[PDB]
């Protein structure tokens, strides 16, 4: 992308942010066990790297 | 009473005792139940999903 912008003085940001979808479910079996499962679809946050 | 408890021997006393005549501790088989599935959380870590707990 090629956003143009107003030239000011004092340098800036942009922080572009693309929506995405996070969830959890959160499972907990047994007394006193809680696991959570991340996913985060089109920027994931692990992959077969991590 | 030694005629009822102890062992026949050729010699009182002995240097060594062999296995068969020593006590031995026999604990039952130990069983683990593992927490994890190996397969399941390779698919699901390559997918792009973040295990945790």
């Amino acid at each position: 992308m090629t956003f143009e912008v107003d030239p000011m003085d004092e340098p800036t940001l942009l922080y572009l942010l693309f929506e995405v979808f996070d969830v959890v479910r959160v499972h907990q079996p047994h007394r006193g066990v809680i696991e959570a499962v991340y996913l985060r679809t089109p920027f994931s946050a692990g992959n077969a790297t991590t | 009473q030694a005629a009822v408890t102890s062992t026949p021997r050729a010699k009182l006393n002995p240097r060594n005792w062999p296995s068969t005549l020593v006590y031995q501790e026999i604990p039952g088989p130990t069983t683990v139940l593992l927490p994890r599935d190996a397969l399941a959380e390779v698919r699901m870590t390559n997918s792009g999903v973040q295990l945790a707990g």
